[PDB]
């Protein structure tokens, strides 16, 4: 999981 | 016979264009990370909208200048035989901003090209903007006659105003994963706002972040449907  | 004008005319010769801007690799000087998993999103969207009979055009790694020029060129096309218009933006972002590979583009600059007064062949037709990008840096901790120029637009945002948007490196983004799944199952049954409400539920209940960093662990997300539509939208007809 990563954020933009 | 008696006639009802509650739904958009979706029986034109073509459903319309589905422009997908897939920005994965960013210029080193911007300091923006590679968006791992976005290709899964782009491929899922391509297949989903193909089955909805849209003329899909996939564009990869576009600069801020290329995004503006693409949007301008697409808005200058003849959409008279087309029912609607769809634009999917997959990139890094901030509130009201989407990132080109070399820098930011105001979302207003992109959407303004499609205004009722600027794109006449799309006046009165639904213009859908699906945006997978952050809208800020907040984290959700969880719990438990004439017509307006801004009319007929729908903005399907991946996250709430001011919040981060989550993307999984292997499965793709939470929102796009959910959007495509709900469109595949309900496009021949439900109205678009109801399909989007199912997407809101899917993202809200089925996903939770996992991170070794306590600041980014166990976080939630809720999408944001922004509608300026004047009629109901069904992808089917007859």
């Amino acid at each position: 999981d990563e954020v933009d | 016979g008696i006639s009802l004008d509650n739904s958009y005319k979706m029986d034109y010769p073509e459903m319309g264009l589905c422009i997908i801007i897939n920005n994965k690799n960013f210029h080193k000087s911007t300091g923006m990370t590679s968006r791992s998993g976005t290709d899964v999103d782009a491929a899922n969207l391509r297949e989903t909208f193909r089955n909805l009979k849209y003329e899909v055009r996939n564009k990869n790694d576009l600069t801020r200048e290329e995004i503006v020029e693409l949007m301008r060129d697409v808005s200058k096309e003849d959409h008279s035989k087309r029912s609607s218009f769809v634009c999917v933006l997959l990139s890094h972002g901030e509130e009201g901003i989407i990132f080109g590979t070399n820098g930011p583009v105001d979302l207003k600059k992109i959407t303004n090209f499609f205004r009722g007064d600027r794109c006449r062949s799309l006046t009165g037709k639904p213009k859908l903007f699906i945006i997978q990008a952050c809208r800020g840096t907040e984290l959700d901790c969880g719990i438990e006659h004439k017509i307006p120029v801004e009319a007929d637009f729908l903005y399907a945002y991946s996250t709430a105003p001011g919040y981060y948007s989550w993307r999984n490196s292997k499965d793709g983004s939470w929102f796009i994963q959910s959007l495509c799944a709900m469109l595949k199952q309900y496009a021949d049954k439900l109205e678009f706002m109801h399909i989007l409400t199912r997407v809101n539920r899917a993202v809200a209940t089925e996903f939770e972040s996992f991170s070794f960093d306590a600041t980014f662990h166990a976080k939630k997300q809720i999408p944001c449907i922004v509608s300026m539509l004047t009629k109901e939208l069904y992808f089917y007809h007859h």
